[PDB]
């Protein structure tokens, strides 16, 4: 669970 | 002298639980942010793990953090940093990557 930055 | 590398997470702070779970910290975000600004670190004690999570209006997001077990903490379309205090306040001028910059802690305050 990890945008993306 | 004990058994640790680098810095071991710093509880001193709102928008620095680590204690939180995950969803602990989205559920306070569900509270505040509106501006698009919001934001809160976690780290665990694991693996070294670390994962920035600011919400994007009614979208709470999550970014993994983390180094190459040099003690760098980075991250791979964020930036790099050399502890979350760098990393959180350089984002705290700029997104650099995020949703939306960062402008508001997400923890908690107080009770009522």
């Amino acid at each position: 669970t990890y945008e993306t930055l | 002298g004990s058994r640790r590398a680098s810095v071991g997470s710093h509880e001193k702070m709102p928008w620095f639980h680590g204690k939180i779970s995950r969803e602990e910290s989205e559920q306070i975000v569900l509270i505040g942010s509106k501006t698009n600004g919001k934001f809160l670190i976690r780290a665990r004690d694991n693996n070294g793990s670390y994962a920035l999570c600011l919400l994007h209006e009614g979208k709470v997001l999550h970014y993994r953090i983390d180094k190459d077990k040099t003690g760098k903490l980075s991250i791979p379309e964020g930036k790099k940093f050399d502890t979350l205090w760098q990393l959180v306040e350089h984002y705290s001028y700029k997104a650099d990557g995020l949703l939306r910059v960062l402008t508001v802690p997400c923890q908690k305050i107080g009770t009522q």
